[PDB]
């Protein structure tokens, strides 16, 4: 889902992986690792600061 | 099946139709003996 986040003063480190877009593919799916946990990225995923 | 199938194929005929069959969809050989049995399971349990 497009996302919009504001007050980006605040920036969480936590979305360096998805704004460096550290990705990794295995087995036809796209692995983002927010913090500690996997989660599929969705193509269609878009954040605006 | 309702229940996990469990196949006993001596000539190994149908764990290759099962390769076969699968592939499509990303099918993974493993092994009860091989320590990356858990790994293996947690990402099929999470991701198909």
């Amino acid at each position: 889902n497009p996302l919009l986040v504001q007050d980006v003063e605040s920036y969480d480190p936590v979305l360096n992986p998805v704004l460096n877009r550290e990705v990794r593919r295995t087995g036809g799916r796209v692995l983002i690792t927010l913090g500690d946990q996997d989660i599929d990225l969705s193509p269609s995923f878009v954040i605006f600061l | 099946f309702n229940r996990y199938p469990l196949i006993i194929d001596p000539s190994g005929q149908a764990t290759e139709f099962i390769m076969n069959e699968y592939k499509d969809r990303k099918i993974t050989r493993t092994s009860f003996l091989d320590d990356a049995f858990r790994k293996n399971l947690e990402s099929a349990l999470r991701f198909g």
